[PDB]
């Protein structure tokens, strides 16, 4: 029962076309603003605010409670991106571009310190461990027909 | 949740909501009951300091400054009730909620069990079918020609009338349906 | 081979002589019997193929495809009879006739010894599919979908005909045995390059290759349920089978003629997996997942290793079964709510638990959970690609991650959350639908016990 | 025949019997959970015997009972490895699962799908056993994905809740990120060693290159939730408490550590991968311990404790001490399961409340739970001669006495401080002070199931360390000579953590209020890693998936080039050809033109 | 006074920090009333069908159909070949293909030239 003129069309340029488009999407003409008229193909569809579904009021009596949407209302172009199982735009206690500095600084500091500690390792004041039979030459792969160089250990 | 929202919030409503949010976040910060009570009375005093202001502009500026202070000093992990929209048990029992119209698709052998319940359900269905037309007529009568202005619904006004659009409000599955 | 072809032909007068209320029963029973008979072709000799006669032969590659087609016909009949209940007897018989003709053309296509007969049957498969899509499709876009499906195929297939007749003129034969035994290298020349392209592009567009895949979403979404089943399960595999048959004479040119196709296949499998993440139509997501799986099959065929062909055969069989099951699962909900939008009906697990179990198993097989044959084929192809180049693992892992992502996204969107309130016409699942899902899924799991049946000649 | 193989296979086989009976009548009754629990207990008491055989004679075996398929020179067979690792880990996992199912019989009593819950737990146990006992990489991958999928299904148990589905998908995403590296390792091993089985790989890889080891490290980081892929483990607390106690605490999350232990002969031949593992473990354990000390949800704190302990297992792998890592897994299982069990009892008593700010004085109201949690906290902090002592203190000793990265050592010590820090936080905020819960008291822990299960795990957490440490052969060279201050480093660190955390917790009684510091905001919000990494890459990926892949290419440009151009060209040519005015004058003029051309451009050329 | 919070794309501005909701004019109140009236009329239209005992089926939503049509069928009719569109299409279409061709061709050329030298250590590589 959705007739032909209830479907999205081309970009509106005349004020009467904009009024008709705003009425078609159940919006105020003062609120309805389409996407810029490039060749991206948005056409008549309104450019709703880029808020997520998580930011909507959870105490309202929505027609679809999980979706947080009302029947017949214009749906954001990127609804499936903002379904709140996904990308969230909700305001954070700490400003964006402030969390980024802290996170990047922490990771960079830890990486630089790990590299420094690799340059300056920790060890005990001991000599290398000593093994009896030419450093176990026959044990570590064998080849018992090539007379390994004598690895000789002395007591101290 | 149960009340139809208004077109906008008054300054008084915003002030009370900010008061409640500040109190809850202060309780989140002040874990213990005595310290929370002390700082809550301090908050109440600071809040009553500007109780009787008559200049709306300065009251609005005070509200904006208070909101900025709350946002800067809010708890990053405020306490949330388990069933609240942020709680750990918010939508836990939603998978147990089955709509009542599913009972019509039951096999007759399934309805052989529970006979009295289904007889009473038949009574309820007759009631709804016999009230629907009067509900629609009342809604048409009590509505301005330019459509409804708010989401409020009128009550019943006649002898044997039921409030319009009542079936899906009365027949909620449950809060703990299983 | 006549013991399979002749009963399939007999299916036609049998269904044209049946009573108005017995056509589905008779067709299903005898299609199942024909599938049982065709199951006997899996006994393969190893060294060489089974050469029944001059016209037909059976291979370790052809036999699983033949069994899959014969098994798919009864499932198509079971899925069709619900939405065709209001049809007249003559039109239902015509629909079943289209299905039987498609089966006959498919079973003859996979066994032809000579490439012109293979081409003739491989083009003949077009007509019944086109008639089904354009006559029993539901929406008004079925006409445009049919035009796309026909012309995309033919624009690739005609140069193949020219190349085949030229090759027979130059060599003297097109019989696959003579072709294989008298194979000579293709020199590095423009004439040989264009011969390679003419021999490859038809099978490329039937897979479909990324960039030539635009017909597939239209045709698979706009077709009735049986049409989508046969398009995804069997008709996509014609390109792969043709590639495996035809690349025998293309060496050593494939060594560098495959570079653009490998690049297109890898990046386009990434692209289609990403596309599946933002899809509002449930059938289009399944179609694009099919495109990604066939891109992986294209890579496997292009790299020309035994492990690659084994993985490609396993992946073809597994993808056919899984895609058919997924299309049937989507069709059940569409029949319930008469809309293909994914978010229209939500939380169906609360209302249909067994169908939710079928959905979960189909989604698990789509993401290639071990030790299912889907992962057997995918892992073999990935290992062969790693041998081809160690850098392919980045794209393979990205594709695996995105595949799991959209598979579970579809499952969560359709089955979980809370039900839509106003939708109140969701009846309990019928025995027919549950039986159809079980008949899709059980052979998949049973093939895990005997993976060598679908690994192909290189085994 | 030697009873060892038969008993080891029977232990695994009898666990599948309830899965086969899931379609029988017992699944429709209320006796199913008790039946599954009894089956698991019988499996544990049966698995006890091969452990005794190994502890006597060191018996190890591999069983290639069934041949699956052969591809050319490569043979794939159902093969089970029954070395020290399997015969030690199977009884511990069965014991923990037995206790946790007995707990679940009480905790999940009012759930209408308790039978499905127990079936899912049994399926997870079967898949984990397959993962642990696998002898080739394909079977281990089967167990890998089985436990991953079971975790997905159990996290989203309440599928009507959006956050549970989100957390399950997050876990799947991170596990597949690790699975990329797993598949890379499999492909490299097949291509270069012509085998997937463990024995051939060891023989043919004397000097293991970097590629397979980096693949295995990526897989382990994905499965064990290391710093790059950590956030899914804390978010896995969306599932019911028994799921967190069993899967995401002690049994499944150690799969990456176990995978690295399974390949230690190859790992000890490469120092770059060892350094990478050590550094990743150190950053993981300290970051998670830092995040833990500021959390208010008890399950989140215990999950961050689990992540920190996994990082400790990674660092002890990095210093070439795999047997010590396995010992740590076995020891940590007991008291971490007990800690989640105590937290779940507390949550159930206080009307499903998990915030410690509303948990008052339960030291007297819940005596048995308090005792069990105190014992588990002492075991976690390495109190001498407890379960945690015999492994954690040896790990600290070995880290101190090795040629190791200095930063990793320092971060390990700071994490050792933070462990006592958040343990003190949990105890102080949950058991001491005055009540802070709603007035209607429902506190009741007088149920035989809960008491018996917690008691069994308490006896384990008290004696298993000593018994297991004294009943295994020496596989690591002891550190006998070390400086006294360096011997006591772990205890000094633990006491410092105790004292300073207790001081800062005692200072909140004061009637003084101050705004939080930036370091506190960094710690509480998990370093802003979920705030940025869960929003920026996901948004960009989905936006490019829609705008570029779907719309720009398939719907616009691929349409423009092949089909739309053809349609436009043919329409224009048809309009040009067919639009004639029907006048014979023009036609015959064109005929004259054509004749003139044929006689000149063709008739002059012969 | 206190440090200020600045919004971004993925962390938007809170309502209480929005100066727009604290600078109110009668036309703003009229706009809010108009929006509320539109919402109420849509809610009434939906609820009259939701509570209908006679109605059986799915209540069609025009808005959902508009969204799906715009996202699927309305895109090409509103496409124009534009320098922005052309450049973005060319980049996102053929850039990655040539990038991956270069990477794979370089890797395989190195591997093949290293094979011809007799130095790859292909011992035990019998499966491909
Ligand atoms: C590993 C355990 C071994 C157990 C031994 C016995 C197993 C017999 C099972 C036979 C195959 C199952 C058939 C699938 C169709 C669904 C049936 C159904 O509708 O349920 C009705 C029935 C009636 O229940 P209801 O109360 O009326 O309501 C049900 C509701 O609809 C809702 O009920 P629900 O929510 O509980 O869903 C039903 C159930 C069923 O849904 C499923 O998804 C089950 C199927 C598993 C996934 C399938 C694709 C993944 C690829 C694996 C391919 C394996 C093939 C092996 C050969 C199979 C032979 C046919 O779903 C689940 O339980 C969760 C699925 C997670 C499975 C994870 C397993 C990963 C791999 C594990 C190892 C696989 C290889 C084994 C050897 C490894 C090396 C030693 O429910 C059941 O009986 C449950 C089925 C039992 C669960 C089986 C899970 C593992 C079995 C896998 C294959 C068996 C391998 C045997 C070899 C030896 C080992
Ligand atoms: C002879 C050798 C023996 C050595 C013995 C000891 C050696 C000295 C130890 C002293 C070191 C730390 C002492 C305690 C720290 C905090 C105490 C304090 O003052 O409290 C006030 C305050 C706490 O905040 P608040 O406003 O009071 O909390 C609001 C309410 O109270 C919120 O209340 P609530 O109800 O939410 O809960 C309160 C909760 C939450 O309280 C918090 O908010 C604190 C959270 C953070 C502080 C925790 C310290 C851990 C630091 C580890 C950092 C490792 C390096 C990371 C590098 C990051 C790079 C950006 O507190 C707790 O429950 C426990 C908190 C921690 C207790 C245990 C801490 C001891 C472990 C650390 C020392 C290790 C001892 C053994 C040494 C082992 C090796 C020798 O602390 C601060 O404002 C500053 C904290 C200092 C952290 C510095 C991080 C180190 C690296 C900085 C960057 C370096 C590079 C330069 C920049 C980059 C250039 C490019
Ligand atoms: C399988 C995977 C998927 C594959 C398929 C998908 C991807 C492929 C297919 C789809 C994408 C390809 C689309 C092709 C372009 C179609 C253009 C079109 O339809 O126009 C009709 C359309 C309608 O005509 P109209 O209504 O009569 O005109 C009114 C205009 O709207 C009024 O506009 P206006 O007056 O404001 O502006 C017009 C004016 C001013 O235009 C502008 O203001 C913007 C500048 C446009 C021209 C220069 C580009 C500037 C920015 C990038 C510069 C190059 C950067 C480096 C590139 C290589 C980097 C390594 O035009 C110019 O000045 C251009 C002069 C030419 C100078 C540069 C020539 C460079 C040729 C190509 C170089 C790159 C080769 C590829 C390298 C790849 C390496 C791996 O005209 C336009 O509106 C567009 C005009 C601008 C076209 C620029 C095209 C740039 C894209 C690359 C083209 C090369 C690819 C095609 C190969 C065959 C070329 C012979
Ligand atoms: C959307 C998806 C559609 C399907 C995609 C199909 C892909 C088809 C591409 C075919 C792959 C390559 C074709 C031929 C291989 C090499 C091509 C050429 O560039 O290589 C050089 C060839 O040199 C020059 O480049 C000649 C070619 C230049 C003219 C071709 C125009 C290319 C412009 C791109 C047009 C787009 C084509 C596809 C339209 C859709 C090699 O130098 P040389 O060793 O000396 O010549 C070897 C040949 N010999 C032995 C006979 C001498
Ligand atoms: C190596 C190949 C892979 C490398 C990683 C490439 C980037 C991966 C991009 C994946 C994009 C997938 C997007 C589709 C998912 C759908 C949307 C979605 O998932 O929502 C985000 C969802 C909800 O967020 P919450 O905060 O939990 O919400 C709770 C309260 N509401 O959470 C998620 O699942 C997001 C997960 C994004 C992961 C991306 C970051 C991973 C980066 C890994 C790099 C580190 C490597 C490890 C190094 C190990 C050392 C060797
Ligand atoms: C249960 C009721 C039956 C109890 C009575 C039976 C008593 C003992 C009878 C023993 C059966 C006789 C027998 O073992 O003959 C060998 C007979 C066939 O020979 P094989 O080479 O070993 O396998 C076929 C491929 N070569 O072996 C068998 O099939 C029986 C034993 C099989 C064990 C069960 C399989 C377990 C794994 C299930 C499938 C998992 C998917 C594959 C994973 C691959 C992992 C790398
Ligand atoms: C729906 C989309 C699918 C599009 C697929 C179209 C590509 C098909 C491949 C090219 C088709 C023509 C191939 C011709 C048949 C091959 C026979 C042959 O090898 O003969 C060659 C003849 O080679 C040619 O003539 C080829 C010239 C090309 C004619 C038509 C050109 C049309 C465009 C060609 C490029 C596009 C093909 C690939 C594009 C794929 C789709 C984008 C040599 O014969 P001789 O003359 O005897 O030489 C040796 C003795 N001197």
């Amino acid at each position: 029962h959705v007739t032909k003129d209830m479907f999205p069309g081309p970009y509106p340029k005349t004020p009467e076309e904009r009024a008709a488009a705003a009425k078609k999407y159940n919006m105020r003409v003062e609120d309805y603003e389409p996407y810029p008229d490039d060749g991206m193909g948005y056409g008549d569809y309104p450019k709703l605010p880029d808020r997520s579904q998580q930011e909507r009021d959870p105490w309202y009596d929505w027609d679809h409670p999980d979706l947080r949407l009302n029947w017949g209302e214009p749906i954001h172009w990127d609804l499936d991106m903002y379904i709140r199982n996904r990308v969230d735009t909700s305001p954070t206690p700490v400003s964006w571009n402030t969390m980024c500095k802290h996170l990047f600084g922490f990771v960079a500091f830890m990486l630089f310190m790990f590299w420094v500690g690799e340059i300056y390792p920790s060890y005990q004041p001991v000599g290398p461990k000593q093994y009896p039979y030419n450093d176990l030459y026959l044990e570590r792969g064998g080849d018992p027909t090539k007379e390994p160089e004598p690895v000789v250990h002395y007591e101290i | 949740a149960f009340s139809a929202p208004a077109a906008y919030l008054t300054h008084q409503q915003k002030v009370l909501r900010l008061y409640k949010r500040a109190l809850r976040h202060l309780e989140s910060w002040c874990v213990h009951r005595d310290k929370y009570r002390y700082f809550a009375c301090l908050m109440r005093a600071r809040f009553d300091e500007h109780k009787n202001e008559k200049d709306m502009v300065k009251a609005t500026q005070l509200l904006r400054q208070a909101e900025e202070e709350f946002w800067y000093g809010q708890h990053p992990q405020p306490y949330i009730f388990p069933e609240s929209p942020g709680g750990t048990s918010y939508e836990r029992y939603e998978c147990y909620k089955v709509p009542e119209w599913c009972l019509d698709d039951w096999h007759p052998s399934e309805k052989a069990m529970y006979p009295d319940y289904f007889a009473k359900r038949e009574q309820w269905k007759r009631l709804r079918r016999e009230s629907w037309e009067r509900e629609v007529k009342q809604l048409q009568e009590e509505t301005p020609p330019g459509g409804p202005r708010t989401e409020a619904l009128p009550p019943a006004r006649k002898e044997g009338d039921l409030p319009p659009l009542w079936w899906h409000i009365v027949t909620r599955p449950r809060e703990r349906p299983m | 081979m006549l013991k399979i072809i002749i009963p399939t032909t007999m299916l036609l007068p049998m269904t044209w002589m049946s009573k108005h209320n017995m056509i589905w029963i008779n067709a299903t029973v005898h299609s199942l019997l024909i599938s049982l008979i065709s199951l006997s072709l899996l006994n393969q000799l190893g060294e060489n193929s089974l050469n029944f006669s001059l016209t037909f032969f059976s291979d370790s590659l052809s036999a699983p495809l033949l069994v899959l087609t014969t098994w798919l016909l009864p499932l198509m009949l079971m899925a069709s009879q619900s939405h065709l209940s209001k049809e007249t007897t003559t039109r239902k018989k015509l629909y079943i006739t289209m299905l039987i003709l498609l089966q006959l053309f498919l079973i003859m296509t996979f066994t032809a010894t000579e490439l012109i007969l293979f081409y003739i049957l491989f083009e003949a498969t077009l007509v019944p599919t086109l008639i089904i899509i354009t006559r029993w499709g539901n929406q008004t876009e079925r006409l445009n979908a049919g035009l796309y499906f026909l012309f995309y195929t033919l624009a690739g297939s005609l140069p193949l005909l020219v190349a085949l007749v030229y090759i027979q003129n130059t060599t003297g034969s097109l019989n696959f045995l003579i072709i294989h035994y008298w194979s000579h290298p293709l020199s590095n020349s423009w004439s040989n390059i264009f011969m390679w392209l003419a021999c490859i592009m038809a099978f490329m567009v039937k897979m479909p290759l990324y960039g030539l895949h635009l017909w597939l979403p239209k045709a698979h979404v706009e077709a009735p349920i049986a049409g989508s089943m046969v398009l995804a399960a069997v008709l996509l595999k014609l390109g792969g089978y043709g590639m495996m048959r035809i690349t025998t004479i293309l060496n050593p040119l494939t060594n560098y003629m495959a570079y653009p196709f490998l690049m297109l296949s890898m990046w386009g499998m990434i692209m289609t997996s990403s596309i599946c993440l933002r899809q509002t139509d449930l059938k289009s997501l399944i179609a694009y997942s099919s495109v990604s799986h066939m891109a992986l099959v294209i890579v496997a065929i292009m790299i020309q290793t035994p492990w690659s062909f084994m993985g490609a055969t396993a992946l073809m069989i597994a993808h056919g079964l899984t895609s058919s099951m997924l299309f049937c699962l989507a069709n059940t909900n569409y029949e319930r709510v008469h809309s293909r939008t994914m978010i229209l009906a939500r939380g169906l697990q609360t209302l249909l638990p067994l169908m939710a179990t079928w959905w979960l198993v189909a989604s698990l097989t789509n993401l290639a959970l071990p030790p299912s044959i889907n992962l057997i084929g995918e892992l073999f192809i990935i290992t062969a690609s790693f041998s081809w180049s160690n850098i392919t693992i980045i794209l393979m892992g990205m594709n695996m991650m995105i595949t799991a992502l959209y598979s579970l996204y579809m499952l969560i969107t359709t089955q979980r959350g809370k039900y839509t309130h106003h939708i109140n016409n969701i009846k309990p699942s019928f025995t027919r639908e549950n039986a159809l899902m079980a008949l899709h899924i059980l052979p998949l799991l049973l093939l895990t016990l005997n993976p060598k049946m679908i690994l192909g000649p290189l085994y | 025949m030697n009873p060892f193989a038969s008993l080891t296979l029977t232990t695994l086989t009898i666990l599948t019997i309830p899965i086969m009976m899931s379609n029988s009548n017992i699944y429709k009754t209320n006796l199913y959970p008790n039946y599954v629990k009894t089956t698991v207990s019988y499996a544990f008491t049966l698995s006890l015997v091969p452990l005794l055989m190994f502890m006597h004679t060191g018996q190890e075996m591999i069983i290639s009972n069934w041949h699956w398929m052969t591809l050319q020179t490569v043979e794939l067979s159902l093969s089970f490895k029954m070395d020290y690792f399997s015969v030690m880990f199977i009884p511990v996992a069965l014991f923990v699962t037995w206790s946790i199912m007995e707990f679940s019989m009480w905790y999940m009593h009012s759930d209408p799908f308790i039978n499905r819950f127990f079936k899912y737990l049994l399926l997870f146990l079967i898949t984990m056993m397959i993962l642990v006992t696998a002898n080739n990489l394909f079977q281990l991958f089967i167990g890998w994905e089985g436990v991953g999928i079971m975790s997905f299904l159990l996290i989203g148990w309440w599928h009507g809740r959006t956050d549970a589905n989100t957390a399950a998908l997050q876990a799947i995403l991170y596990n597949r990120i690790g699975d990329i590296g797993f598949v890379l390792s499999m492909a490299w091993f097949l291509t270069h060693s012509n085998a997937w089985d463990l024995q051939q790989i060891f023989m043919l890889n004397n000097e293991c290159p970097n590629m397979p080891l980096i693949g295995l490290l990526l897989a382990a980081a994905g499965k064990s939730a290391q710093f790059g892929l950590h956030p899914w483990l804390p978010s896995a607390m969306e599932g019911p408490t028994p799921v967190s106690a069993l899967l995401h605490s002690s049994t499944m999350v150690v799969a990456g550590v176990f995978l690295l232990i399974r390949f230690y002969p190859l790992m000890e031949t490469n120092k770059l991968v060892q350094t990478m593992t050590l550094c990743l473990g150190a950053i993981t354990t300290l970051f998670t311990a830092l995040c833990a000390i500021t959390q208010n949800d008890i399950k989140k704190i215990v999950a961050f404790s689990t992540s920190s302990q996994l990082g400790l297992m990674m660092v002890t792998i990095g210093i070439n001490q795999p047997h010590l890592a396995f010992l740590h897994i076995c020891m940590h299982a007991f008291f971490k399961a007990m800690l989640f069990m105590c937290s779940g009892s507390i949550i159930h008593s206080l009307n499903d409340e998990q915030d410690i700010r509303k948990m008052g004085g339960l030291y007297k109201a819940m005596p048995f739970t308090t005792t069990a949690l105190i014992i588990g906290s002492l075991a976690l902090t390495g109190m001498p001669y407890l379960t945690g002592f015999y492994s954690k203190d040896l790990i600290i000793e070995a880290v101190n006495m090795s040629y190791t990265n200095a930063w990793a050592l320092l971060m390990t010590l700071i994490a050792t401080s933070l462990t006592a820090a958040y343990s003190t936080r949990i105890i102080f905020f949950a058991f001491l002070g005055k009540p802070r819960f709603p007035p209607l008291v429902l506190i009741n822990e007088n149920n035989p199931l809960l008491i018996n299960s917690i008691k069994r795990l308490l006896i384990g957490s008290i004696f298993a360390g000593f018994i297991i440490s004294n009943n295994i052969p020496p596989m690591t060279v002891p550190n006998t000579t070390m400086p006294l201050y360096m011997k006591m480093t772990a205890l000094i660190v633990t006491i410092m953590g105790f004292m300073l955390a207790l001081e800062l917790n005692n200072t909140t009684y004061y009637l003084k209020f101050k705004y939080p510091s930036q370091t506190y905001k960094f710690s509480n919000m998990l370093g802003y890693y979920p705030s940025i990494m869960h929003r920026l890459p996901t948004y960009h990926n989905l936006s490019m998936s829609q705008k570029s892949a779907s719309s720009l290419l398939d719907l616009i440009w691929l349409e423009t080039i092949l089909p739309k151009t053809t349609s436009f060209i043919q329409m224009k040519m048809s309009i040009m050809v067919s639009n004639q005015k029907g006048l014979i004058k023009l036609y015959f003029l064109s005929f004259l033109i054509t004749i003139m051309i044929s006689m000149t451009l063709f008739n002059y050329h012969e | 006074s206190f440090p200020k919070y600045k919004p971004s794309r993925l962390a938007t501005l809170p309502a209480t920090l929005d100066p727009a909701e604290y600078d109110i004019s009668p036309e703003t109140r009229k706009a809010q009333a108009e929006r509320l009236a539109i919402r109420s009329r849509l809610k009434r239209e939906y609820l009259l069908q939701y509570n209908d005992p006679n109605r059986l089926g799915v209540i069609e939503d025009p808005a959902l159909i508009r969204w799906t049509y715009a996202r699927s069928a309305n895109i090409y009719p509103n496409f124009r070949p534009t320098p922005k569109t052309s450049l973005l299409g060319a980049l996102f279409g053929i850039g990655p293909l040539f990038f991956w061709y270069y990477v794979f061709k370089t890797d395989r050329d190195k591997k093949e030239k290293l094979i011809q030298e007799g130095k790859l250590d292909q011992t035990f590589n019998i499966s491909y």
